[PDB]
């Protein structure tokens, strides 16, 4: 846990920024590349040696005023292109692909904000999205359709805040403003049934209008973890970290200890808990954690501008001490950190549109 | 400074361009209003003696009313290899873009530096077909300078007299060419615009012409005619008329409720960009009749803007009921997206019955297949009941036998009964169908 | 020593050394199984290509650098246009009504199990007591399916009692769901070989009683209790008894207004103390009251319809009961298509295809596709039914989709629905609102308040409708 | 490239903004507008010549004949029927009366002068299909099976251009893409049968035959318009099947229409697609009497009117229907008058925006035209009369 | 409510550039009334007639927009520039002006 920061950027319109996706999409080999999403504009950027950020795109929305919130990274199976998809207030989610230097599709099917993106991933063309309708919406970008739609009689009533696809792709779990966090099974013959009518919906094949799916009923839902709201859930194997307003981040896992996650009854009403992770100065919400792709560490913002990295190695719950690296620069807030493929550099984002780095030494 | 012309700088672009376009392709002819009738002057008062032979008679009486020429050259004034070739340009047919270009040589000798060399030209053009090509030139290519002359004129006239002229050439003070060729056989008032941004004005203009459109620069008469003209043919403003006894004053702001939707197909709005707009091909519409104009009332004739639509069918893009995705017209059927059974209904009374402890499944099930029943069809009253109960053994009776729950359908028979629902006869008759159909 | 004992630590490093070993297995066998899948996907990566991102061949946007990098400028393109649509929170459809309504003392205990005696009670109660843990230290069914394997003989109550218990007359249903509860349980010639008679002195003794089995006998038995000595019916609907047997076996053995209540009395009439009589509620066809209590409600006997002021059942608000308007036909088509009476639009339910679009004053509204009259009827004002002081709490936290019912319900449709929920407010409407009392609970109805053509939009005022 | 979707987007933009500014001033005009959004576009449109008069009422009615264009679907003949106000004007409704069932799209429809109860149409295919609607149910059978009273065999390619014979029974002229002319007699043996024979085939033309039209006083003359750029004037009776009597180098371009004038026996008409209107006169064709050139793009339709005799209207796809004037050639104008446009110019209508695929004026109530376009709006106005008429 | 303008921010930009580069090249609504563009008459030959006289020709800069003529020597003058009102240049060629003065919308 040692990084030495070689670079810092600011932007012109000094609006926060939300987003930061690196691309995890790149052959080994090919340059580092990510993206940011911030007030009303988009910025593609190049990572190179010497802590070198070269900026190679940036686009802009003038029609009306919004405030993009998170961005997704994916690819296009047919010509191999790089596909990017934003969110923001307006409810509209846009698919573009930097090659074209154009927007390819739009969708607009919300009722309120988005809040984040996610694709499948083995499926490279499922796309969930989950809104201020306290819904979560599928979509099948290919096909231009929906799949299904999560919420209802039995489902979240306030501000779905965040969702988070497992290690595999086939269990999502769910959290929001209402303290209550869902778990959503795919593995379900209904899903897969779906799925593969989603593959094929020609319009111009019959006059029916192409039937979705609702899911009125959570696979198991809980409030007994935190006790205010929750605005970040994270797949580690088969257990699951949170995060709250009470400065602490929460690892558990359903069900009783020795009891399994494929085996849980509906109706259940117990949860283990395992461990905790401390810090400081998070009283306000909207600040996500992000783990790297190997799930080997974990690295949280600070609303004060430090950092927080802890090892998912052999170490737990135990401490892993707390790894703090911080900048005597900006302290105005964190919002999201990502890094690479591999370990190499972690790239976080502070309030004043000031976008950061710290490279991996020994 | 910077603030008023950020906010008029969206209207203005559009309407320049719309100057542009409308001076060199017009929608409708401005003198044919009624509010500008001022501008055309003629009267219709030929439409009574005109008679159509007559045209005839006089087109005909008035209207009724080879050589191969050689050319020599002196020399090129250069400061070298030269050839001439007449260059002609085709018609434009249907099947071709662009008007086609042909060219055909003549091969001559070069030329002396900087001081023979001649061509006599024929009747290889051709006349005849007015119908087929534009126009001919003459062709002064080749470097080691290129020049071009037109020969006919629009009407197939030559225009290219006998003489000895000196033509300059350049690539791709000058190089020359001279050569010769020969044919071989009231008060001005002050109207001051005041534009307004911000709830303070900004700014202030004068025309001290009578007035002009200055978007457009149109040149009506009256300042009701003026009034007229802006406020119509400029809807993305809102114009307004005060009286300053002197003279006349306008103002401006920007208009917030200006129907700048589309105006067209309401389906082509939610395409996926590429697929929008797609023009050629026929797609289904919606009916929509309106009536703009029915019949007009020609009140007075000034007065009005400083004195002082009909619907049916379907003008809008229907939804979906529960995605909140568009409704195609074809779906637009007697499909209704509506029924009398929701599905999470029925799941949540399965769900809700499995949740009772002190009951058996040779009950829960009977339980459910009789709720399923009801809920699917709905019935209401006491008479039906009977119908009903034959209706489910013709309907679930398979099902009951795959799991043999016969005995625990009697019981709920009888409970039935004791509900004053059912008779003797039609439990005696539904208990012999399934006995029967196991 | 007994109190400062008060044991504790060694269960208390007990439980923490097992709770810490648990967690470590647990938590080292969750990362050997993070290794399998992140292996799989690696793998899965292995075998892609993509292209990488090349800079652009009008504003400009600019970023600069803290640390000792020169300034960079690249152009902006502009984005295309999308569409929106008014703000929508979730909703669910429905068609009718739904009615919605320390340790480480106990760890000290035990380990003082597993180890005159009051020595070992007072200790711990220095827990909290000497005779609860003395409690503590000494401490340390349902009637089957007639059709499964295991069951008993038992008298009729058993199983007719667990029907009775769950079906609402009013609803034809098992424990459905907008029907209050409450537990009200409502009360030849010859054969063949075996006869029942099959002598004259088994008929004497037949006649003188109306003076080998397993569980179905509590079957016979109830069976029996409605059946009243049948001939051929008892041994009929059993699987494989004879007359003969039934007959010795039966030997050997005998050896605005509130919603609407049933005027359920035991032995009185239906007029005095009526709890439904003293709010003028008409005693429906559910009442246990007499055959001919006076305080119920006759049927039309109308034959074209019912729309004028002519029905009875019009005049006083109510729609044509299935069981007793037999003239305008509303019984006649028992689930079939168009009847001639007009008064039983609600009880089948026939609602004219509606529309949903974006409005033109407020978000949503609701278009209908066709025309209708001046006083036709379009839809059902559906939901949840609530009760007044939740109307309140829920208003006050909202704070408006709500409806007065009657005074002691409240019909809110934030939730769940149907499409008529939108109807944007006015003045100056298109529909309008009348509470009827179909069948035995009360009902909305949406009628229309004027002429409705292809293509407009309804406008309900909910200023008069709380 | 991307190039020409940026200038088709920016050209629809300010399409939709011209649009909206025509519709600011309608009421500036014309004295009546009609819009109507069809389920399909229709490639023809023409007045019936009936016209009933409801009593003690606000409305007229007439009827008109139009058809379907679409794709992977069924096809009709449609009889529509529309409301106009009377003289003392306010009052609108247009619906479809009878729909009988087509195969492939209704390329043009023209009525039987002599009994108006015959509708020829002319099918993608090579066949002539003459129905009945009368003779018919008064809604398409789901079936989809058409059942034609009569089936015209003839050329080996579709066409555009079909016409009666007035002054006579029963001699219809059609014209087809295989540079031939086909003539038939239905007249004689009129039944149910399903195979008419071609009286005789004119091959005169040597490119795509896109018009011919009887004379309309002349009992024996009709004129033929095709891609070669000439026009050709026939008369049956002379054995000529190839030769013609008068061949004219008409235009410089495709030629797509004629339109002879009915209250002369000279005067005639072209449409072409060097964006010029000329003019011809039948005693000496070889003096272009005048030219219109106003049009933008090609000219499809040209048409006289009924009742006067010197409008002249011209459409085709620069979405105008300029409407002309013979009375008012050479007048002298005043500066700005001539900055507008050609004295001739009377009248543009910009209120289409797609090609107009057909037009047509009414025969019973003066200065009404009903024009149908590729976007399926279809519209029946009339103009101001402050512009035709005077003091 | 507002509908959503048509005109996106997108082809107004084209418009803007389009504009900006056409009023830098052809000089209206500065060198021109609004309602004109300005030609420059460039000599490009030189011809003398048997009988003494001499006609010019004048190559209008912008060019390809009019036709060329022959000239008199003396009237080169007061014929160096010449204004052409929108609405009177030859149609058929007006059309190169701009991209979408005219444009036939159903392509193919």
């Amino acid at each position: 846990y040692s990084f030495k920061c070689v670079n810092s950027l600011k932007e012109d319109h000094n609006q926060p920024l939300f987003g930061v996706q690196f691309n995890w999409h790149s052959k080994e080999g090919d340059p580092l590349v990510f993206a940011t999403v911030g007030s009303n504009r988009v910025t593609l950027y190049e990572c190179h040696s010497q802590g070198e950020i070269r900026l190679l795109q940036s686009y802009v929305d003038a029609d009306a005023d919004e405030n993009f919130y998170t961005c997704a990274w994916t690819y296009d199976s047919n010509t191999s292109h790089p596909l990017l998809a934003v969110a923001g207030s307006r409810g509209i989610i846009r698919i573009i692909n930097p090659i074209t230097m154009q927007c390819i599709k739009h969708y607009v099917g919300h009722g309120n904000a988005i809040n984040e993106l996610k694709f499948h991933p083995r499926d490279p063309n499922l796309l969930l999205s989950v809104s201020k309708d306290h819904a979560l919406r599928l979509w099948n970008i290919q096909t231009d359709t929906l799949v299904a739609i999560f919420g209802g009689v039995e489902g979240h009533r306030d501000e779905v805040l965040s969702a988070d696809y497992d290690l595999l792709g086939e269990k999502i779990m769910s959290c929001g403003m209402d303290h209550s966090l869902k778990l959503w099974r795919i593995n379900s013959k209904r899903m897969m049934n779906a799925i593969k009518e989603s593959y094929d919906y020609n319009p111009n094949k019959t006059n029916r209008p192409f039937i979705s799916q609702k899911i009125h009923f959570p696979d198991f839902s809980t409030r007994d973890i935190h006790r205010n709201y929750v605005d970040c859930v994270r797949w580690l194997g088969d257990l699951i970290l949170s995060k709250s307003c009470e400065n602490a981040i929460v690892c558990w896992k359903p069900g009783k200890m020795e009891d399994d996650i494929d085996k849980i009854k509906p109706s259940e009403s117990n949860v283990t808990i395992l461990g905790r992770f401390d810090y400081s100065q998070c009283d306000i919400w909207y600040m996500r954690f992000s783990m790297d792709f190997w799930q080997k560490m974990l690295a949280l913002g600070n609303q004060v501008g430090k950092l927080y990295v802890w090892d998912l190695e052999v170490e737990d719950p135990h401490k892993a001490k707390c790894t703090t690296l911080t900048h005597h620069k900006c302290g105005a807030a964190i919002r999201q950190t990502s890094f690479s493929r591999d370990s190499s550099i972690l790239i976080a984002v502070c309030d004043d549109a000031s976008i950061w780095r710290w490279d991996r030494l020994r | 400074h910077e603030l008023f012309l950020q906010a008029f700088e969206k209207p203005t672009q559009i309407y320049r361009f719309l100057r542009t376009r409308n001076l060199i392709a017009p929608i409708f002819l401005h003198r044919t209003l009624t509010y500008m009738s001022h501008r055309n002057s003629r009267t219709n008062i030929k439409r009574k003696t005109f008679k159509v032979d007559d045209m005839l008679s006089k087109v005909e009486k008035m209207k009724g009313e080879s050589a191969h020429l050689q050319l020599t050259f002196t020399g090129f004034f250069h400061k070298v290899t030269l050839e001439v070739l007449l260059v002609k340009v085709c018609h434009k047919k249907r099947k071709d873009v662009s008007c086609p270009i042909r060219q055909v040589p003549t091969g001559k000798k070069q030329v002396p530096l900087n001081p023979p060399s001649l061509a006599v030209s024929s009747n290889e053009f051709e006349p005849s077909n007015s119908h087929m090509v534009k126009s001919y030139s003459l062709l002064f290519r080749v470097t080691r300078f290129v020049a071009q002359m037109t020969v006919f004129d629009k009407n197939r006239r030559l225009q290219l007299l006998d003489g000895e002229y000196e033509v300059a050439m350049q690539e791709m003070q000058g190089p020359t060419l001279q050569f010769t060729l020969r044919w071989t056989g009231r008060q001005k008032l002050r109207i001051f615009y005041q534009f307004l941004y911000n709830n303070n004005t900004r700014q202030q203009t004068e025309a001290r012409d009578d007035l002009h459109c200055p978007w457009c620069t149109l040149n009506c008469r009256k300042l009701y005619s003026l009034l007229k003209h802006l406020k119509l043919c400029h809807s993305r403003f809102i114009f307004n008329y005060v009286y300053h006894p002197k003279g006349a004053r306008i103002d401006v702001s920007i208009n917030e409720c200006y129907d700048g939707s589309y105006a067209g197909n309401p389906q082509d709005i939610h395409r996926q960009p590429g697929f929008a707009f797609s023009r050629n091909g026929p797609v289904k519409r919606t009916p929509i009749t309106h009536i703009l104009v029915c019949r007009p009332k020609r009140t007075k004739a000034s007065m009005s803007e400083f004195l002082e639509t009909y619907s049916s069918g379907h003008n809008r893009l229907y939804f979906h009921s529960d995605t909140c995705l568009p409704l195609r017209p074809q779906e637009m059927e007697v499909d209704s997206e509506d029924e009398k059974d929701p599905e999470w209904l029925r799941e949540k009374t399965i769900t809700q019955i499995e949740e009772f402890s002190d009951v058996n499944e040779g009950e829960k099930e009977v339980m459910k297949l009789w709720n399923l029943h009801v809920m699917k069809h709905g019935f209401i009253a006491d008479n039906q009941m009977n119908h009903a109960c034959m209706l489910f053994v013709e309907n679930y009776g398979q099902k009951i036998i795959k799991k043999n729950l016969c005995r625990n359908f009697m019981l709920h028979l009888v409970s039935m009964h004791d509900f004053n629902l059912i008779s003797i006869m039609s439990i005696d008759k539904a208990v012999t169908k399934l006995r029967e159909m196991q | 020593c007994w109190r400062k004992r008060v044991e504790y630590m060694r269960l208390r490093q007990l439980k923490r050394f097992r709770r810490a070993d648990e967690v470590k297995s647990m938590f080292s066998s969750n990362r050997q199984k993070i290794l399998e899948r992140t292996e799989i996907l690696n793998q899965e990566w292995k075998q892609r290509r993509i292209q990488p991102v090349h800079i652009l061949t009008t504003r400009e946007c600019s970023v600069t650098s803290d640390l000792d990098f020169p300034t960079q400028v690249i152009p902006l393109k502009t984005l295309n246009a999308v569409a929106s649509v008014p703000i929508m929170y979730s909703w669910s459809p429905l068609q009718q009504n739904f009615m919605v309504e320390d340790e480480i003392f106990v760890e000290l205990v035990n380990a003082l199990g597993q180890y005159p005696s009051d020595k070992i009670f007072e200790a711990i109660s220095s827990k909290g007591t000497a005779e609860e843990l003395k409690e503590k230290y000494k401490e340390l069914e349902c009637t089957p399916n007639i059709d499964g394997p295991n069951a008993k003989s038992v008298q009729r109550e058993q199983s007719l009692h667990s029907f009775h218990t769950l079906f609402c007359r009013r609803c034809f249903k098992y424990d459905c769901f907008l029907h209050p509860f409450h537990a009200t349980p409502n009360t030849n010639k010859p054969c063949g070989p075996q006869c029942y008679q099959h002598l004259e002195g088994a008929k004497e003794f037949a006649a003188a009683l109306t003076a080998w089995s397993g569980a179905e006998a509590s079957m016979f038995r109830v069976l029996i209790g409605t059946y009243y000595d049948n001939f051929c019916a008892i041994a009929r609907l059993i699987g494989t008894k004879t007359c003969r047997q039934v007959y010795e076996f039966r030997v050997k053995e005998s050896s605005h207004v509130y919603n609407y209540q049933p005027c359920d009395h035991p032995r009185q009439p239906c007029d005095s103390s009526c709890p439904c009589v003293i709010a003028q509620n008409f005693c429906e066809k559910f009442c246990q009251c007499s055959s001919e209590c006076q305080n119920r409600f006759p049927g039309c006997r109308c034959k074209a319809q019912c729309n004028t002021k002519q029905c009875p059942c019009y005049l006083a608000v109510r729609e044509c009961d299935p069981d007793l308007c037999l003239t305008c036909g509303a019984a006649d088509h028992w689930d079939s298509k168009n009847v001639s009476c007009k008064n039983c639009s609600i009880q089948r339910g026939s609602k004219k295809h509606l529309l949903l679009a974006p409005s033109d004053v407020a978000g949503w509204g609701i278009f209908i596709k066709d025309p209708v009259q001046k006083n036709e009827f379009i839809s059902e004002y559906c939901g949840e039914i609530i009760s007044q002081d939740e109307a309140d709490r829920r208003g006050k936290v909202y704070d408006s989709f709500l409806f007065n019912l009657n005074n002691d319900f409240v019909v809110d449709a934030t939730r769940k629905g149907n499409k008529i929920r939108f109807a944007n407010h006015s003045v100056n409407p298109n529909c309008y609102a009348k509470v009827m009392m179909v069948n035995g609970d009360h009902r909305i109805g949406i009628f229309a308040k004027r002429a409705i053509q292809t293509g407009e939009e309804l406008f309900f005022d909910y200023r008069y409708s709380q | 490239d991307k190039e020409a979707a940026f200038d088709d987007a920016v050209e629809e933009r300010v399409i939709n903004e011209e649009y909206k500014i025509w519709k600011k001033n309608t009421p500036f005009l014309y004295d009546l507008v009609m819009t109507h959004a069809l389920e399909w576009p229709s490639l023809t449109a023409q007045w019936l010549p009936d016209v009933t008069r409801p009593e003690g009422k606000d409305f007229s009615i007439h009827r008109l004949v139009l058809g379907t264009h679409t794709s992977d679907e069924q096809n009709h003949l449609v009889i529509a029927s529309v409301q106009l106000p009377n003289d003392d004007a306010q009052s609108g409704k247009i619906e479809i009366e009878i729909k009988i069932n087509h195969e492939g799209e209704v390329n043009r429809a023209r009525y039987m002068p002599q009994n108006p109860c015959i509708i020829a149409t002319k099918t993608p295919s090579s066949d002539v299909l003459v129905f009945d609607y009368t003779k018919h149910p008064s809604k398409p059978d789901p079936s989809g099976e058409c059942n034609p009273d009569l089936r015209l065999r003839g050329h080996q390619k579709e066409g555009y251009g079909l016409s009666w014979n007035p002054n006579l029974s029963g001699h219809l002229l059609s014209a087809s893409d295989d540079h031939t002319i086909c003539l038939w007699d239905i007249s004689a043996v009129p039944k149910e049968g399903k195979v008419v024979d071609a009286k005789t085939i004119f091959t005169g033309h040597t490119a795509v035959v896109e018009d011919v039209s009887w004379h309309l006083l002349h009992e024996s003359l009709f004129g033929s318009v095709a891609d070669d750029q000439k026009l050709m004037i026939w008369d049956t009776r002379s054995n000529n099947t190839s030769k013609p009597s008068h061949s004219v180098d008409a235009h410089t371009a495709e030629v797509n229409c004629l339109s002879f004038n009915p209250y002369s026996e000279f005067i005639l008409a072209t449409g072409s697609a060097d964006k010029t209107v000329a003019l011809w006169d039948l005693r000496n064709l070889k003096l272009k009497l005048h030219s219109f050139e106003s049009h933008k793009d090609e000219i499809f339709q040209v048409q006289w009117s009924p009742h006067n005799e010197t409008i002249l209207a011209s459409s085709g796809t620069d979405r105008r229907l300029n409407v002309w004037d013979l009375s008012k050639i050479g007048e002298e104008q005043s500066p700005e008058d001539a900055e507008d446009g050609p004295p001739e110019l009377l009248f543009i209508h910009g209120g289409h925006t797609a090609k107009i695929s057909d037009f047509s004026w009414n025969p019973n109530e003066p200065w009404v035209i009903c024009s149908v376009s590729e976007d399926n709006i279809m519209q029946v106005w009339q103009m101001a009369e402050n512009i035709y008429n005077d003091e | 409510p507002r509908p959503h303008d048509f005109f996106d921010a997108q082809t107004l930009d084209a418009i803007r550039h389009r504009a900006i580069c056409f009023n830098l090249s052809a000089h209206i609504e500065s060198l021109g009334k609004g309602h004109s563009v300005v030609f420059h008459s460039t000599v490009i030959a030189k011809r003398k007639e048997d009988s003494g006289k001499i006609k010019l020709l004048l190559h209008w800069m912008p060019e390809d927009i009019l036709p060329d003529v022959w000239v008199n020597e003396s009237e080169r003058h007061q014929l160096k520039t010449k204004v052409v009102h929108l609405s009177k240049l030859p149609k058929d060629t007006a059309l190169l002006l701009d991209p979408n003065i005219y444009r036939t919308m159903p392509q193919k």
